[PDB]
């Protein structure tokens, strides 16, 4: 069979299968930005369609985040080797395994049957009221959609931590890593459901939260009492592959790896902790304000340990070991492109800095850093690291020195240029833009059709 | 004339003498909702005592301006005209105290 | 950290000891079947996770963290002005919210915004005392500081003493230019 | 009493209370730019005030969030519903800043402006006489 | 004041505020610290 | 023990460090009332740390204050250069 | 059985039928579709075009084309 | 065991081909990106609009 199968290796693999199918309209999305973003005018969408625009970009955070990055680095890679690396024989919950992924793929189809049918307007894939309320009825659909993966993700956070009580050897740090998302989940999905239905209430049911004498920042701190958690539930699983990866391929023992373990630990607890540093700009009060910036600085201790002891570890390998293997190359540029995205979000934590950056495209570039480039960077290495036991090809990417170095460059072309136009400055989830913006973007537009020609070499 | 008798007789008078500064009462935070409904409170009060034909509630109407927006004063001041201002409601008419 | 099973662990009296942490360690464990095999699992893990030296360092940060946190939050609750717990004063119109107006002013002067402010003129090139002067009394009257902030402020000279240009930016002598123009009051 | 509504001295003998005036700015359209104006940037009501003072900017949002921002002036406040924020400035040099709306606030959030012009005091005082 | 072409503006530019300068003057405080730590770091990617 | 290499720590006190479970708790009851004494007595207490004419003036302050005085820099360097806007055109 | 040790031991083993390959990229090309198609629609919808002239919706010279 | 396509680039040196082919790429994205305004000629490029942009500026001191 393929719908019914129980394996969780096969399970695996599903999620990697989907998470690119899904992934090339999320792609598709990005070239539509870029490509109207290389002047100022209208280039591929009219001014009567700005709309489209607007939801172009609200699907495309939607999408890389909860239905391609997050089932790929925390359904993927871990459905197929968490089980192995526990010594087990299989998965604890077998049919809610199969489930999880079906799910996946029924929000999924709904989200991009809502663009087909329903008129194309949007909100920002942050959905702030009262804009996201005052909506159209795909608004009503993205959220079915959310709720809906909602539920897989939860119950797949549950398939993990059962792990515990069945593991016949001794926890790795990669384990240590996806236990900590699967608790990070437990403890942030349920508000995120409630802040959903006040949502929904006010969509569907004539509630009234979001309208004067009710607060709508209300809604930014129980959504990004989810967000800040979620950015930290798509990084630490690349955190646990990027510690395999370089123990094995560099044949040396983990450095450190209670510092490790006690480092992913310390980031949840703090993660779970800083989420209004995306409210800086509200108008909070002065104390808030201070505890906030002083607890997201910190995040960095236990964030630099990790760098510093993932170092060493490429340190000191033998020279004789061939040193061009795309896995090993990618875990290495995943420290060099990571210390990047982590000190322009220092950069941004300091809240005075952040009113002239805040809801600019500084911060885009500073999570495309770690997201576009640093995850999908992690995903890509530790799928390579797994390729005889996946089993996978007919791609030529295992010894591919011309793929990673077009990468890496054009990559870095399209994103380093957002940082410049920060200070320029170019607002964030606009279109249309001053003529004396256009250099930075066009050469940010160059980066985004190059990077996608780049992968169409490695078939 | 002391030079502390802004702040003697009420914390009201210190922005009534500098009325583009922060109130005492509210100066610890920047979102000033809770100031313009004060401001509001105290401007219903003062027709209700003196008139609106006054001077003084005509300046406690300047005062109301300078924290709040004219559109949430256009609105408030129409729930006032017609009865139905939850600020302005004589104090023997209220509910707050009634089925809890 | 002994290696065998027959010299025994020392422990504190107290709610965190060894002796504390071997009784609930093993309450929801499959394989502490014994006391030879539970006991070297017991120390397999204090070995592994109480004598590691870099371990410690996250144990202060924690506590630091969390230590900060617990405060923040009480510190809201028993001093905002805006935090209502008791409804009294919820229970009239905000003219009449005394008890909770005096809230306002003690904590619109906490110590570190006083002891901290003077320090701006590490931030500012040209008039950094733009703000320093205010009639109405809600709040202290600022004095510049005499030194550099502590730390990363190496573009600036240590003392402001040292600098050539500090006087002449002062919001003080920019007074006297425009004014001997007729160009402003301030 | 009437001493429990605070007002000087100057307005209880006669002095005129001040009113207050309330303008729209919208974007210029592409159609209807003219030859040195900025596209995306200019608008049809530009908000003058005075250099070398003290000003208060209350920032609010009828609607939706919008977010009112001027990089020159440093300020990046966001117009909330039921917020009414506080934002103190303190114009050092004349010229003219522009800025744009930071929060996606629907269909047009690219097309609504954001120009402050800042002027001498004394000009300042002329043009709020006559406009 | 307005954007100006083909400009880095690191940190931001033309300020016509004392808070503005405070802006500009926090980013270039940290900056070369940012730099350290990269720099400091990235000389030890290697064999 | 604060910025203390617990190494260091195990060695020189022996006795005090022999429970090491107990010695992990007191580390985070340590911080724990460090952190919280930060709040409610360097920024919580209210009307206090407004006496700048009692700034403190390190032994480093004077060194070079004195070495300044002693030449005419301290007395140029606090000069106002400039009280004027425009310069006269000849 | 040896032929079910391996799982998906047809694709391993490289015995796989190709339309299974195919099936996978017309999937992520019709996924691809549900930016590109919309957009044409919208478009046409709302102007009556498909797809906008470089800069046709501000002022032009006499010669542009 | 590979295409002809990588065949042919696989032979070459890394440090031969590499840099060409980085460089092509970036060509051709921008060639893409320039078929779609060939002859396009906005009116705010003009001289007359660049002028008018810089009497603004000298006005209003920017
Ligand atoms: C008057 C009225 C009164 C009231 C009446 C009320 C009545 C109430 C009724 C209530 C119940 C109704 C529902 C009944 C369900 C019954 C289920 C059941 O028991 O089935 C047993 C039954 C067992 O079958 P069998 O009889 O033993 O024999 C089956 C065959 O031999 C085949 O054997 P097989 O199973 O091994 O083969 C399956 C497999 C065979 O494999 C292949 O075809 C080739 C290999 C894969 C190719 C690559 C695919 C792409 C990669 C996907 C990676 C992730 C996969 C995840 C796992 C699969 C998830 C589907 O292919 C498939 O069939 C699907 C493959 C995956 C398709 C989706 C891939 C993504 C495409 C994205 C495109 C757009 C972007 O299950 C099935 O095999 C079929 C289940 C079908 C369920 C379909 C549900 C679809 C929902 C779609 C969204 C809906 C909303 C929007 C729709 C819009 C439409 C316009
Ligand atoms: C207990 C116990 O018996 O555990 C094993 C026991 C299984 O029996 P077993 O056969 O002995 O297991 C073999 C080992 O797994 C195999 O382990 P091993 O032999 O390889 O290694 C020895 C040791 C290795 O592990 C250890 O020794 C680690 C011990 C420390 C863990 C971290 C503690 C938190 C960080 C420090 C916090 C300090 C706060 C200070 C505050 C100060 C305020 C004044 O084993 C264990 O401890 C295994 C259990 C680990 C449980 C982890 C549970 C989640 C931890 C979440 C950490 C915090 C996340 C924060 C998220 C954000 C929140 C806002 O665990 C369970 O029964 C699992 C139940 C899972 C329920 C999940 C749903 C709960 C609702
Ligand atoms: C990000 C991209 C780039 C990534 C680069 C980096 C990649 C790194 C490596 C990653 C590796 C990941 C791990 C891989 C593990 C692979 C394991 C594996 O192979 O498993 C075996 C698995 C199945 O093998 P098997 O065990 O032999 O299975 C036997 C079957 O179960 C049984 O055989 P059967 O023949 O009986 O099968 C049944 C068959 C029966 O099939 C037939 O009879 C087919 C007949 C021909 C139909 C052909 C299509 C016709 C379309 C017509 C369209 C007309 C449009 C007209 C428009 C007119 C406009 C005017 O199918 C069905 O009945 C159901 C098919 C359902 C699925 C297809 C759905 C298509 C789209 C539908 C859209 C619908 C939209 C509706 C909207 C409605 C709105 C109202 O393999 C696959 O499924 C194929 C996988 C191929 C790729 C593997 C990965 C290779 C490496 C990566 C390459 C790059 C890919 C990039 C993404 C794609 C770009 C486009
Ligand atoms: C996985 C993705 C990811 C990761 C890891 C992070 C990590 C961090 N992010 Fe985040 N962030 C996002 C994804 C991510 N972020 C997204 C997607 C948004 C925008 C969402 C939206 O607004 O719609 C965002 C927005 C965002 C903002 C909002 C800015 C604004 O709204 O204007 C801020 C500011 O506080 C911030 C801060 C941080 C910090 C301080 C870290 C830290 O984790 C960084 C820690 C790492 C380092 C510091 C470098 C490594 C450590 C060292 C080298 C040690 C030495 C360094 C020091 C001592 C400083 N992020
Ligand atoms: C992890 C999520 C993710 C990923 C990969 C990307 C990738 C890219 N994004 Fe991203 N983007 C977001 C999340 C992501 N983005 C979010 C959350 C926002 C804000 C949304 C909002 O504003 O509301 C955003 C906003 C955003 C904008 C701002 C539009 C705007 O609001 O004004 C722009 C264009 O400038 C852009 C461009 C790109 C480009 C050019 C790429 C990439 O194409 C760059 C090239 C890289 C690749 C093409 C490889 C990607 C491959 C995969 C993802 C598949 C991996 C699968 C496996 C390895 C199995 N993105
Ligand atoms: C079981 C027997 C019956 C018990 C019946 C109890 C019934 C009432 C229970 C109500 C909820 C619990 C709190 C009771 C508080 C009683 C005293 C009181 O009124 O407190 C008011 C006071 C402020 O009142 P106002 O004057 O209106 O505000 C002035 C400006 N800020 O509020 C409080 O102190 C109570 C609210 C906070 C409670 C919790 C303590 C605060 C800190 C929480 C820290 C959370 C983080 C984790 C801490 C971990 C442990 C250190
Ligand atoms: C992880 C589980 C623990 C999370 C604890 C988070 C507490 C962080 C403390 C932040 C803080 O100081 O709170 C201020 C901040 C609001 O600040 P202002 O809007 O400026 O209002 C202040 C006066 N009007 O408080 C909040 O928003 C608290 C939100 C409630 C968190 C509840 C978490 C429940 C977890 C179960
Ligand atoms: C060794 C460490 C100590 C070295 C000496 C430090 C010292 O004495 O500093 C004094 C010096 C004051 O000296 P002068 O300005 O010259 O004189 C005062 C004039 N009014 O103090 C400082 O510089 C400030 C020190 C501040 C320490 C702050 C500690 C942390 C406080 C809480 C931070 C925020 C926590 C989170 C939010 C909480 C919200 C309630
Ligand atoms: C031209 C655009 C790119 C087309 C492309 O590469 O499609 C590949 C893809 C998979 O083919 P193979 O990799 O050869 O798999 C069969 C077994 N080896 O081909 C197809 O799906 C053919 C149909 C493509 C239709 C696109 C619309
Ligand atoms: Cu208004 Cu954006
Ligand atoms: O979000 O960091
Ligand atoms: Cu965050
Ligand atoms: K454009
Ligand atoms: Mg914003």
């Amino acid at each position: 069979f393929y719908i019914l199968v129980n394996n969780n290796k096969r399970i695996g693999i599903y999620y990697i299968k989907l998470s690119i199918i899904i992934g090339i309209l999320g792609i598709v999305l990005s070239y539509i930005i870029r490509v109207e973003l290389y002047n100022s005018g209208n280039r591929i969408i009219k001014y009567d369609n700005v709309n489209y625009y607007n939801m172009v970009i609200t699907l495309h955070g939607l999408l890389m985040i909860f239905y391609i990055i997050m089932p790929g680095l925390y359904g993927g890679i871990p459905l197929y080797i968490l089980p192995i690396l526990s010594v087990i024989t299989d998965i604890v919950l077998p049919r809610i395994n199969n489930i999880s992924i079906i799910i996946v793929l029924i929000s999924y189809i709904v989200v991009i049957n809502s663009i087909v049918i329903e008129y194309n307007i949007g909100t920002g894939w942050t959905l702030y009221p009262p804009l996201s309320i005052i909506g159209t009825v795909i608004v009503n659909m993205i959220l079915y959609g959310l709720i809906i993966i909602g539920i897989s993700s939860i119950i797949s956070a549950i398939n993990f931590m059962n792990i515990l009580i069945v593991i016949d050897g001794i926890i790795y740090v990669y384990i240590w890593s996806i236990i900590i998302t699967s608790v990070l989940l437990i403890i942030s999905l349920p508000i995120l459901n409630g802040i959903l239905l006040m949502i929904l209430s006010d969509i569907y049911f004539n509630s009234i939260y979001f309208i004067l004498n009710g607060d709508v920042v209300l809604y930014q701190h129980l959504f990004w009492y989810f967000g800040h958690p979620e950015v930290y539930i798509l990084i630490l699983p690349a955190f646990g592959i990027i510690s395999i990866i370089l123990s094995v391929l560099n044949n040396k023992i983990i450095f450190g790896m209670k510092s490790m373990i006690l480092a992913i630990i310390m980031i949840s607890i703090l993660g779970s902790i800083v989420w209004a540093h995306h409210i800086y700009t509200v108008g909070l009060e002065l104390d808030t304000k201070i505890y906030f910036n002083n607890l997201t600085l910190i995040i960095s201790i236990p964030t630099g340990n990790k760098i510093y002891n993932w170092i060493i570890l490429y340190i000191g390998s033998y020279n004789i070991l061939y040193n061009g293997y795309q896995s090993l190359i990618f875990s290495i540029m995943f420290i060099i492109i990571f210390i990047i995205g982590g000190i322009t979000g220092i950069i941004i934590s300091i809240d005075i800095i952040d009113i002239g950056l805040h809801d600019t495209y500084y911060i885009v570039s500073h999570f495309h850093y770690i997201l576009s480039i640093g995850a999908v960077i992690s995903l890509l290495a530790g799928i390579l690291l797994l390729k005889d036991i996946i089993g996978y090809y007919n791609v030529i990417i295992k010894i591919n020195k011309y793929f990673g170095l077009l990468l890496f460059i054009n990559i870095n072309i399209i994103f380093t240029p957002q940082f410049i136009i920060g200070f320029n400055v170019m607002p964030r989830r606009i279109l249309e833009y001053s003529d004396n913006i256009i250099v930075w973007n066009l050469i940010s537009s160059i980066g985004s059709i190059s990077t996608i020609l780049i992968l169409l070499s490695i078939f | 004339e002391s030079a502390d008798a802004l702040f003697v007789g009420t914390l009201d008078r210190l922005t009534a003498e500098h009325p583009h500064t922060d109130d005492p009462r509210f100066a610890f935070q920047s979102n000033q909702w809770n100031n313009c409904e004060l401001r509001f409170t105290q401007f219903c009060r003062c027709t209700r005592e003196l008139g609106e034909d006054d001077p003084r509630c005509k300046y406690q109407y300047y005062r109301a301006q300078t924290v709040c927006h004219e559109f949430l004063l256009e609105d408030w001041m129409e729930h006032r005209h017609r009865g139905t201002c939850d600020l302005d409601i004589m104090p023997d008419r209220q509910v707050i105290h009634m089925r809890g | 950290p002994p290696t065998r099973l027959s010299t025994p662990l020392y422990s504190e009296g107290g709610a965190f000891t060894v002796n504390w942490w071997r009784n609930r360690y093993g309450l929801y464990s499959r394989r502490q079947t014994d006391p030879m095999l539970a006991e070297f699992l017991f120390r397999q893990q204090v070995k592994e996770w109480f004598y590691d030296v870099p371990s410690y360092n996250y144990a202060a940060l924690v506590g630091l963290a969390l230590g900060i946190l617990v405060a923040v939050i009480w510190r809201h609750f028993l001093f905002n002005p805006d935090v209502y717990v008791r409804r009294q004063e919820l229970r009239k119109m905000w003219p009449d919210r005394h008890r909770q107006f005096a809230y306002a002013v003690p904590y619109l002067n906490p110590q570190l915004k006083n002891l901290l402010l003077p320090y701006k003129n590490s931030f500012i090139d040209n008039e950094p005392d733009y703000a320093d002067y205010n009639p109405v009394g809600l709040r202290p009257q600022r004095v510049m500081a005499i030194r550099r902030i502590p730390g990363f402020f190496w573009a600036i000279p240590q003392y402001f003493f040292e600098d050539p240009l500090y006087t002449s930016c002062s919001t003080k002598n920019m007074q006297t230019i425009y004014k001997k123009l007729g160009y402003s009051e301030l | 009493s009437p001493e429990d509504y605070p007002t000087p001295q100057k307005y209880l003998e006669g002095a005129p209370i001040p009113s207050w005036y309330s303008f729209q700015s919208n974007l210029v359209g592409d159609m209807d730019l003219k030859p040195g104006m900025a596209r995306m940037l200019e608008v049809d009501k530009r908000l003058t005030v005075p250099t070398r003072t003290h000003i208060r900017f209350l920032i609010t949002g009828a609607d939706v969030i919008h977010s009112w921002s001027v990089p020159s002036l440093g300020i990046k406040c966001d117009a909330t519903p039921g917020r009414l924020v506080k934002i103190n400035t303190f114009i050092q040099r004349e010229g003219v800043f522009y800025g744009q709306c930071s929060e996606l606030c629907g269909t047009l959030h690219a097309f609504m402006p954001i120009v402050v012009e800042a002027v001498s005091p004394e000009a300042f005082a002329a043009h709020a006489k006559k406009w | 004041d307005i954007p100006w072409p083909a400009r880095t503006d690191w940190g931001g530019h033309d300020p016509a505020t004392p808070f503005a300068e405070l802006m500009i003057n926090t980013h270039s405080m940290f900056w070369p610290v940012a730099i350290f730590i990269y720099v400091s770091a990235i000389y030890m990617v290697k064999k | 023990s604060i910025f203390t290499p617990m190494d260091w720590m195990f060695y020189y006190f022996p006795n005090y460090s022999r429970d090491k479970v107990a010695l992990m708790a007191r580390q985070i009851k340590i911080h724990f009332a460090i952190g919280f004494a930060l709040v409610f007595l360097v920024y919580h207490p209210p009307y206090k740390g407004a006496d700048y004419g009692n700034f403190h003036k390190s032994p480093l302050y004077w060194y070079k204050y004195n070495q300044l005085e002693r030449s005419g820099q301290l007395q140029e360097n606090l000069r106002i250069k400039r009280d004027w806007f425009y310069d006269e055109d000849p | 059985n040896l032929e079910d040790h391996f799982d998906l031991a047809e694709y391993m083993m490289k015995m796989h039928n190709p339309m299974s390959e195919y099936l996978y990229w017309i999937a992520g090309f019709v996924s691809g579709l549900h930016g590109i198609l919309p957009l044409l629609h919208s478009n046409y919808y709302f102007s009556g075009m498909f797809l906008p002239r470089d800069n046709d919706n501000t002022q032009l010279c006499d010669d542009s084309w | 065991d590979f295409p002809w396509r990588w065949g042919f680039v696989a032979e070459k040196p890394f440090w031969v081909g590499a840099p060409i082919l980085v460089l092509g790429v970036l060509c051709l994205g921008h060639i893409i990106q320039t078929m779609g305004q060939i002859g396009v000629r906005p009116k705010r490029y003009t001289p007359e609009w660049v002028e008018a942009t810089k009497e603004r500026e000298r006005a209003e001191n920017t």
